DNA sequence: TATCCGCTCACAATGCCACACGCGCTGCTCGGCC
DNA sequence: CCGAGCAGCTACTTGTGAGCGGATA
């Protein structure tokens, strides 16, 4: 009843509630518009770093 | 953990699942193919879209329709995530965590009891054996009747003669939690004691069931079990019926009496002007109801008897005054039902709704609260034997027609038909004329319904050694309305009476009333305006109890959040109160 | 002239009105929409033509090779009702189509195509209704209800009030094909006009009416008007009407032919109209300031330097004027603008278009639907192309046509499917002009503007919807077949389309089982309209307009027919006389008006064409000749009541209950009651539950004689004949020499159904009520089914009923009864519950259904027979096994030796597992039935082998009655012929004739007609024998039911349920109520005659509850009581026969001057005993809806007998045994026993099982649970104190996993103290939140 | 550049009870430790 | 073999509130 386990994700991702919080977390945190931050969710337009 | 999501077998090699399974097998799946394709290098456009793919599961394992694209698992309805097992009313919070499920419960049909006490219920045998079957076993297995648990089952299973009594004895003094199933104020849980009636039905208290708001036409209500000596306790000191008499909300009582007790009061103290023993002298209230059950006189007549009365001093004092009073023999008869400490001018009266509400309120207001429960128990008692014996009853010929409402009718038809006259003749124009066709009208309603009220009044004359003794109406549809029983003004108005003006769908008045009334025949487009605009008032409840809800569960929620802390604050401000006499006078 | 039932019974009726329009078939509006739905028809009409010549042909791309259809065929259902009852299949048909490859060689367009492959298909099979208009899907019987939704067409909708809080009334356009894309045309706050196509994002109009080949001129020219201006000499002269400067101020002085006619700041008034439309003038002389104000029409281009001097929709400047003056353009065109009348609207619409031309107009719209994706011009044109004018995406049906062409003001009423340019012209200047203030809003509220449809629409659109799916794989595989490759029947899969059909008739928000409880809830559940369902609206989002009922309802639905709840309004029943138009609208019939007579003829009204005629009063006073006995009548003008003249009107009511549902008009003196109590006794009497003995309704309707009869409840006469053979459970009938078929013909055989399972747990039996050689008419009822008497309608029983209060127990609504009711075996009723025991194929060896349980001992086996099933009566009261069911958990191959021995010997069979069925813990009674069904292939157990047999016997003896009528005729008709040979026959011939046919003499004629008789006899035993095989074939052939089952079992088990304190009954008026407590009959009131009353109602529901018509109700019953003991005291002193026809007659002509007119002389002299017989219960009397007897027919009624007039009678106590002062009323009412028993609602529960996702008790009282404590349970707790009865509540006793355990173990020892835990579902909340990305912790 | 306005998206709508029922097919392709 | 993952064959609510441009001084 409360034992858990876990799986190893390859590839990082975002969590949905941080990003479609309305506002978003992320959103205000990276003071980036939520379109932009989706439009590099869905690998669609790159970001510089 | 995998025991806490669903799955189970069901019949043959099917099993049921649960949604957030597919959801975690889609998401292990992309990752496993997200995974081989990196370790063969795949070209970069062939490794975004996996990744975007393995996003695409992670969040709609996440938050399942909240990306756009309600992905669909079986039978084409949408996903259940794990966001879906919190938010909405089936979540956790709402379904497995405020309001859950509990033992040791029932739930039947309410029944009318109404010879058990106020403070007491009624509880089916086969209901109340079992919802305490381990109290049950307890006291088996502390005589010398079971030794383990198996034969204790075994006998309450076999029920035999020798469990009945242990049933009898488990519930002497343990109250159990009568509900409404929808549940408003505080009312909507009591504590009663339950006897045992052999049925399938719970018998239930007259006079609670109005807070209850629960009418008997299959209202279904649950019980519970307290289970615990504290509980018990608190079951028999807050929640119990006679601990709540005044409502929360208005310091109005709650225990006002309903319209048959409140029929055969009227009925018994609504006296006449001629009847067997009229001016007769009795001793006191005994001997009066000896006279009245002996039959040698009847129920409503002007007697001079004695009474003795008792009035509570500034102290703990009640000073006993024997005099003379000229009253009908109903009140002579209920007086010996009222305690020593309320004066007789409160039983001199008709005795209608709001005369037994004040009798009451003066009773727990002078006496407390310990006999005002007796005294309200009698009160149903005698009102219910009262009301039986008096022989209420309502028929055809009961109901009267005006004699003179036809010709109200015909000056009523003959002024619209000027009116559509002086429209025709292009004086008045289409505004004014329905204007003054509607006020016409609702004139001419006004006045029959003042004939119909002073028609119902009249034609009772009795001779008492004289010629005619005009009184108060004796008619049965009179004595319910006026008492407040059941009928108010207007339903009589629209039962012997005219209907008066309806409504169309925008909320206008039609221009054509309803000249018909119920006794008489309904016209077939009268009664289909009626229909129309009943319907509006029937949905209205239909819709808005959800609303309602809404709106109790949004301020309870504000709510909840403040309880009495502290004593006392320690300062002076406060609100400059003053009685609003905006609009009238106040 | 009567029919024979009615001579049987005849009910006294009441009522002045004479009917002229009967009453229609009850379920014809099903009935005839599945005649429409499977008939072959011509040009495409309804049905399934229609979609067939829809989507057929299909053509492949460019390949030469078509796919035509000719007709289609319904194969004959591969079982009949009956035994898809019995059996579970459904009851369908084979659809049979042939169709037509035609396939061509290449290098031919239109080369004429050879080697055509015409071939019949097998597409899935289509389930047919029954002769009462239900579906057999799985067993049970499902019904689809019809949907009201919104008619295709075009609406306008004002939006008004909140509507984006300006102020501002918006007008909104909306075109709604039948199938397809939707339009919608809209306003802005401002004067802006916008389009959209299914609700995407808002665009101008412009650009979609210039994606149509549409410039800017045009549509200038087409919206608004033409004002020209002349270059004169100077001023720059215009022409001019009066009439378009009106309500305008003249800015200048307007003056002609050197005549002033306005002066300069006059507004021109309707004289001054007439002034300057006196003299006929065009030309006057206008200011230059005010052409700047105006705007250009159309784009003049240059001749001297050939470029634009101004484009359209641009205001003109001074300089702009000069260049067209020097450009040489005398006349110019401009828009006539005038807020009063041509509001400026498509000018804005224009400047804020952002295209210009065709293309980029095209491109644009592609962008707005499709996100992305730029095409070409030719690309995006595509879309704009198929998604409104191709036939295919776009299906504007007839009645859609109709209605677009009706509300734009059209003569012609037909069309195309598609759309056209100008249809969109016409519906943007019929917004306009709705915006200008011409033309009104058409309300959603009208039955004009709604459209119903019919189980046959809905099919023809699953089946249109399972066949595009069909064509698009015949056309992918189309790709790669050529000529002389393939049959026309491997391309077409039957998996789509049969599929969709299953699921829409199977599973679906209007495919549901029908409530088989009684004949009044199948007729008004299958004439029920609703609102949901696809297409429809949701009763979550529905607004306060679709729940109230129009004016417009008036005749076409019932408007007190509604189940009171979660669909007030949306969910109606259909009108009595109401009919459904060939367009899909509401038609109620009406009687002709001419001048001075109404003539006996009818007309089918539609919703539209009420408001132009005027409707007569349905009970007006009315004079012989069609004349009326007033002047002055009511009537109704456009939904309204009002008073008219007498030859003004030009249509009257048909009768006076097509107002009510065939629901509603059961209830008598509906008049006499209020909407919602009317309403509430109108849904309660739909939940009345077959009493164990029916009985005739007293105050009846006269409409009980037709629900009983045009419904399949009772067994209806399908020719009359004379009874032959009377039985319990078959009826023979001889059928009369004309109606008698001339060849090849009989008798008929009605099997009667026996107590079986209904769809409500209910009880349903036909009880024959017919005598032997008792001749019978065409029509005639045969046997009664449930709650019937006679061919009428009998849902309760009638009651000695008063209305007094007795000690409280009829406080509020509770109902008091004596111990006479339920000791008479009145209102106890049967329950049939299904138990159903599968023998799945699981891995490890399947299942067994042997008599081998182990682990247990012979006393709950003794019910098991040999086979492994309970006897067919056996009774049972708790947990027993009922059918040893048992399933191997280890080892296979256990040898048939050794599982003799272990039956014998040894130790138990251990692979069991003791998986039987047993019946659950709390029910009781004794099963009646068990069916049981075997897949093709697993050993038939003996119990089915017996089972067939019977049945097989059942059919063999109605076959052997078939043919020994047939021997019979056959064997007299070989005596006719072997007259000749007259000695041999007496002599030899008497007895051993029927075995020994062999004879011979005279060849020439004698020998050919024996040979002859002889083969007719030889060939009829061959055709029954054949038909034995078939029928034997088919009762013995096993059916399918799941794939990995090996038999399925059921089990029906029946229960007698008594009247008991609990239960809900009801009268017809809305008073219901709980039996509250069982009386003694000693303790009951009782009358001075001694007769004790039986129900004791609350004489003080009935003031605030206004059903006063119940009262009247009961006083008529005791009327007839009162002819009915008169009766009585007729037939037990034996009298004469001549005394009771002249006291029958004497009732029957009661003078109310009633349109019965019976007379007792036509009758036999000996029917006339078995009628007062029949009559000894009581007078059955009729009552109108509207028409009813008056009060002093009933007071006329009642002083007939021997009762008194004023209906109360004096009471004395049962109890004290005194007389009750204030005579109490007291009558004879009918009353039902709802659906609502105790015994189903009353449950507990101390410890059961819990729920394994949190460990919580369950619920429900088909698993042992126990009850919610909902939230508001949990606030009233928390707002009082018992804060420990709280903590208890929430984990003590539901939650804590180690909590409930040490409290039961605590309370058994006798120790009331309790530990607080942790409720288990908290952490359950906390792990799936842990789950979850977001961390939750315990402090300290 | 502030700032009101128009368009777009998230979220909300009793409670109980009773009954009934249900879960994309076939095929194809890739991968796993007695 | 077994198993497991994936591919071809919806719009009458209305409201309220918050956010994202957006265009005008
Ligand atoms: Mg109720």
């Amino acid at each position: 009843r409360e034992r858990m386990g876990h799986i190893e994700l390859a590839s990082p991702t975002a969590h949905i509630w941080f990003l479609k919080s309305l506002p978003s977390r992320i959103g205000l945190l990276l003071d980036m518009p939520l379109r932009d931050i989706e439009r590099v969710l869905y690998f669609e337009s790159y970001v510089v770093i | 953990p995998p025991d806490l999501r669903p799955l189970v077998p069901l019949d043959g090699g099917r099993f049921a699942t649960s949604d957030l399974n597919d959801l975690y097998r889609r998401v292990i799946n992309r990752n496993n193919r997200l995974k081989r394709l990196l370790d063969l290098a795949a070209p970069d456009i062939i490794v975004r879209n996996e990744k975007r793919m393995l996003q695409e599961a992670v969040d709609a394992l996440l938050d399942n329709g909240r990306r756009g694209r309600a992905i669909t698992g079986s039978n084409k309805r949408p996903l259940k995530s794990l966001a879906d097992m919190i938010k909405g009313k089936q979540g956790r919070f709402r379904q497995n965590l405020l309001g859950k499920r509990v033992d040791y419960s029932g739930r039947s049909v309410i029944t009318v009891g109404p010879y058990l006490r106020l403070h007491q219920c009624g509880l089916p045998k086969k209901m109340a054996l079992e919802l305490f079957k381990p109290f049950i076993y307890g006291k088996l297995e502390l005589r010398g009747l079971a030794t383990t648990i198996k034969a204790a089952k075994k006998m309450v299973e076999r029920e035999e003669a020798v469990v009945w009594d242990i049933l009898d004895e488990v519930i002497r003094e343990h109250p159990v939690l009568l509900n409404r199933a929808p549940t408003l104020h505080r009312l909507g849980i009591q504590a009663f004691e339950p006897v045992l009636i052999e049925g399938k039905a719970i018998q239930l208290h007259p006079l609670v069931c109005a807070a209850y708001n629960a009418d008997f036409d299959g209202d279904q209500m649950a019980v519970h079990v307290p289970l615990t000596l504290e509980a018990q306790l608190e079951a028999r000191a807050l929640m119990m019926s006679t601990n709540n008499i005044l409502s929360p909300a208005n310091g109005e009582p709650i225990i006002v009496p309903s319209q048959d007790v409140v029929l055969g009061l009227y009925y018994m103290t609504r006296d006449c002007v001629n009847a067997k023993g009229e001016g007769m002298v009795l001793t006191g209230p005994k001997e009066a109801e000896r006279l009245y059950r002996s039959g040698l006189a009847s129920l409503h007549a002007r007697v001079k008897v004695r009474i003795t009365e008792y009035e509570k001093d500034a102290n703990g004092e009640l000073v006993a005054k024997t005099s003379l009073k000229d009253t009908t023999v109903g009140r002579a008869i209920l007086w010996m039902i009222v305690p020593k400490g309320l004066p007789y001018s409160i039983v001199n009266q008709a005795l209608g709704k709001k005369a037994i509400s004040k009798m009451l309120n003066t009773c727990y207001r002078i006496l407390g609260l310990k006999p005002t429960v007796i005294f309200a128990d009698q009160i149903m008692y005698t009102g219910f034997a009262y009301a039986a014996r008096s022989g209420a009853s309502v028929g055809i010929d009961d109901m009267v027609i005006p004699e003179k409402k036809h010709e109200i009718i015909s000056e009523a038809e003959a002024e619209v038909a000027e009116i559509q006259e002086q429209f025709q003749s292009g004086l008045v124009t289409a505004g004014e004329r329905y204007n003054k066709v509607i006020d016409i009208w609702a004139a001419a309603n006004d006045r029959v319904s003042k004939a119909m009220m002073d028609n119902l009044q009249t034609e009772t004359v009795i001779n008492r050694d004289g010629q005619e003794e005009k009184q108060v109406s004796f008619n049965s549809i009179y004595m319910m309305a006026d008492s407040g029983a059941r009928g108010s003004a207007a339903q009589i108005r629209q039962l012997a009476g005219m209907r008066g003006l309806m409504a169309k769908p925008d909320g206008s008045i039609i221009e054509t009333p309803i000249t018909a009334n119920f006794r008489e025949g309904l016209n077939v487009l009268q009664y289909f305006i009626s229909t129309h605009g009943a319907r509006k008032g029937l949905a209205d409840t239909a819709l808005k109890t959800a609303n309602s809800g809404y709106l109790t569960r949004r301020l309870v929620d504000v709510a909840q959040d403040l309880v009495v802390t502290e004593d006392d604050c320690g300062t002076h401000e406060g609100i400059m109160m003053t009685p609003v006499i905006e609009g009238g006078d106040v | 002239v009567y029919s024979y039932t009615e001579k049987k019974r005849i009910r006294k009726d009441f009522g002045k009105r004479p009917q002229v329009l009967d009453v229609p078939y009850l379920l014809s509006i099903q009935l005839d929409s599945f005649q429409k739905f499977i008939e072959q028809d011509p040009e495409g009409q309804y049905g399934l033509e229609a979609a067939f010549r829809s989507v057929f042909p299909i053509q492949s791309y460019s390949g030469n090779s078509e796919l035509q259809y000719v007709s289609y065929r319904l194969g004959e259902p591969v079982f009949d009702v009956q035994e898809c009852q019995i059996r579970g299949v459904t009851y369908s048909a084979p659809l049979r189509v042939k169709l037509r490859l035609v396939i061509y060689e290449r290098e031919a367009p239109e080369g004429t195509v050879k080697d055509i492959k015409e071939q019949e298909v097998y597409m899935g099979e289509i389930p047919l209704m029954t002769d009462n208009g239900t579906f057999v899907i799985n067993g049970t019987e499902r019904v689809i209800v019809s949907q009201l939704h919104r008619s295709p067409g075009v609406f306008f909708d004002s939006d008004k009030g909140k509507t984006h809080s300006s102020g501002k009334v918006l007008y909104n356009a909306r075109i709604i094909p039948y199938r397809g894309s939707w339009l919608d045309f809209e306003f802005d706050p401002k004067d802006n006009l916008f389009v959209r196509i299914d609700r995407r994002r808002k665009l101008p109009a412009t650009i979609i009416l210039r994606a149509l080949n549409y410039t800017t001129e045009q549509i200038l020219d087409l919206f608004f008007e033409k004002v020209i201006f002349e270059i004169r000499d100077n001023k720059l002269q215009m022409e001019l009407v009066p009439e378009r400067l009106r309500g305008e101020t003249a800015s200048f002085d307007i003056e002609a032919n050197g005549k002033v006619y306005v002066e300069k700041g006059r507004r021109i008034t309707a004289r001054h109209i007439r002034q300057l439309e006196k003299d006929d003038v065009k030309l006057i002389e206008v200011p230059v300031e005010y052409i700047a104000g105006k705007v250009v029409a159309k784009d003049y281009i240059d001749e001297s330097t050939g470029e634009l001097i101004c484009a359209a929709n641009m205001e003109l400047s001074l300089d702009l004027l000069a260049k067209l003056s020097q450009s040489g353009h005398k006349r110019i065109e401009t828009l006539f603008t005038n807020d009063l009348d041509h509001g400026p609207y498509i000018s804005e619409t224009l400047r804020v278009d952002p295209t210009n031309d065709r293309l980029s107009a095209l491109v644009e719209i592609y962008r707005m639907m499709r996100p992305g994706e730029p095409p070409t011009r030719e690309a995006a044109e595509s879309l704009f192309e198929n998604l409104f004018f191709s036939e295919d995406r776009y299906d504007l049906s007839a009645v859609g046509r109709m209605k677009f062409n009706r509300s734009l003001l059209r003569e012609e009423i037909e069309g195309s499917g598609i759309l056209s340019k100008d249809d969109i012209i016409d519906v943007m200047k019929k917004l306009i002009d709705i915006r200008n203030g011409k033309g009104e809003v058409d309300d959603i509220d009208h039955l004009g503007n709604r459209r119903i449809r019919s189980v046959g629409e809905m099919a023809e659109n699953q089946f249109r919807v399972g066949l595009v799916r069909v064509e698009r794989a015949v056309k992918e595989r189309l790709s790669l077949g050529d000529l002389d490759t393939l049959m026309p029947q491997d391309m077409i899969n039957a998996k789509p389309i049969s599929a969709a059909v299953k699921e829409f008739f199977g599973s679906s928000q209007l495919s549901q089982f029908m409530d088989q409880n009684n004949p009044l809830s199948e007729i008004t559940h299958k004439r029920r309209i609703s609102a949901l369902g696809p297409g429809g609206l949701t009763r979550e989002r529905a607004g306060f307009e679709v729940r109230d009922v129009h004016p417009t309802h008036y005749g076409r639905v019932c408007p007190i027919e509604t189940p009171e709840g979660p669909n007030i309004g949306l969910i109606n029943s259909l009108s009595v006389y109401a009919q459904t138009n060939e367009y899909g609208f509401l038609e109620t019939p009406y009687r002709k008006v001419t001048d001075g007579v109404v003539t006996d003829e009818i007309h089918y009204l539609s919703a539209i064409e009420e408001g132009n005629y005027v409707i007569a009063q349905a009970n007006s006073n009315l004079d012989e000749e069609g004349h009326f006995v007033e002047d002055l009548v009511t009537c109704r003008s456009k939904g309204e009541s009002s008073l008219f003249s007498r030859d003004q009107v030009d249509y009257m009511d048909v009768s006076t209950q097509q107002v009510v549902s065939v629901g509603a008009s059961l209830i008598p003196f509906l008049e006499h009651d209020d909407a919602n109590r009317a309403l509430m006794g109108a849904n309660m009497q739909r939940q009345a539950v077959p009493t164990l003995r029916a009985d005739k309704p007293l105050v009846g309707t006269g409409m009980e004689r037709a629900v009983a009869v045009d419904s399949g409840v009772t067994a209806v006469a399908k020719r009359g004949g004379v009874v032959q053979y009377v039985d319990a459970s078959r009826i023979v009938i001889k059928v009369n020499e004309d109606e008698m078929y001339p060849g090849e013909a009989g008798i008929d055989i009605y099997n009667l159904t026996k107590y079986t399972r209904s769809n409500q747990n209910t009880c349903i039996n036909q009880m024959p009520c017919v005598s032997l050689g008792e001749p019978v008419e065409r029509g005639d009822v045969l046997a009664d089914g449930p709650s019937t008497d006679l061919g009428e309608l009998a849902l309760g029983q009638n009651m000695r009923v008063a209305f007094m209060p007795w000690n409280g127990y009829n406080f509020e609504d509770s109902i008091l009864v004596s111990e006479r009711v339920v000791q008479e075996d009145r209102f106890t009723t049967i329950h049939i519950q299904e138990l159903a025991c599968v023998s799945r194929d699981t891995k490890l060896g399947p299942e067994e259904i042997t008599a081998d349980i182990p682990n247990v001992g012979e006393a709950a086996l003794s019910k098991l027979d040999e086979s492994g099933i309970v006897y067919i009566g056996a009774e049972v009261t708790g947990g027993d096994i009922l059918v040893g069911k048992v399933t191997p958990k280890g080892e296979t191959q256990l040898t048939p030796e050794e599982k003799l021995l272990r039956a014998i010997f040894g130790e138990k069979a251990s692979d069991v597992k003791d998986s039987s069925l047993r019946v659950p813990n709390g029910v009781s009674g004794t099963v009646i039935d068990v069916q049981v069904f075997t897949r093709d292939g697993v050993e038939k157990d003996k119990r089915a082998l017996e089972i067939e047999e019977m049945q097989l016997k059942q059919a063999k003896k109605d076959l052997s009655e078939e043919l020994q009528i047939l021997e019979a005729g056959l064997f007299s008709r070989i005596r006719a012929v072997l007259v000749a040979g007259g000695v041999e026959a007496e002599k030899l011939d008497k007895l051993p004739r029927d075995r020994w046919l062999e004879l011979g003499l005279t060849d020439e004629e004698k020998q050919n007609q024996l040979e002859q008789l002889a083969e007719q006899y030889d060939e009829l035993k061959h055709e029954f024998e054949k038909k034995l095989e078939a029928k034997r074939r088919k009762i013995t052939q096993g059916d399918d039911l799941a794939p990995g089952v090996l038999k399925i079992v059921k089990v029906y088990l029946a229960v007698k349920r008594r009247i008991q304190p609990g239960d809900k009954m009801a009268g017809r008026h809305g008073n219901k109520g709980v039996i509250s407590k069982i009386n003694p009959i000693e303790d009951m009131p009782y009358d001075e005659n001694g007769t004790p009353v039986d129900i004791v109602l609350n004489p003080l529901g009935v003031p605030s509850r206004m059903n006063i018509g119940q009262i009247l109700e009961t006083h008529l019953g005791m009327a007839a009581k009162g002819i009915g003991d008169k009766i009585n005291a007729m037939l037990k002193q034996q009298q004469e026969v001549a005394k009771l026809r002249e006291f029958i007659q004497r009732a029957y002509d009661l003078g109310a001057d009633v349109r019965q007119k019976v007379d007792l002389s036509t009758f036999s002299d000996e029917e006339v005993m078995r009628l007062a017989e029949n009559l000894r219960k009581g007078m059955p009397i009729a009552t109108p809806v509207f028409d009813g007897a008056k009060e002093a027919e009933i007071k006329e009624l009642l002083k007939l007998g021997d009762l008194p007039t004023s209906g109360q009678i004096r009471l004395y106590d049962g109890r004290t045994g005194e007389q009750f002062e204030r005579p109490v009323t007291v009558g004879y009412m009918y009353m039902l026993k709802l659906n609502h028993l105790v015994d189903d609602k009353m449950h507990a529960r101390s410890t059961g099982s819990y729920s394994l996702v949190t460990q919580q008790p369950l619920g429900g009282k088909a698993q042992f649970g126990g009850q919610r404590f909902g939230e508001m349970e949990v606030w009233a707790l928390e707002a009082y104190g018992a804060a420990y009865t709280l903590q208890e509540m929430l984990t003590v006793k539901s939650d804590d996993v180690n909590g409930r355990t040490k409290m039961y173990k605590n309370i058994v020892d006798g120790n009331h103290q309790m530990e607080p835990g942790m409720p288990e579902s908290f952490n359950v909340l906390l792990k799936e939140i842990r789950s979850l990305g977001i961390n939750i912790e315990l402090e300290d």
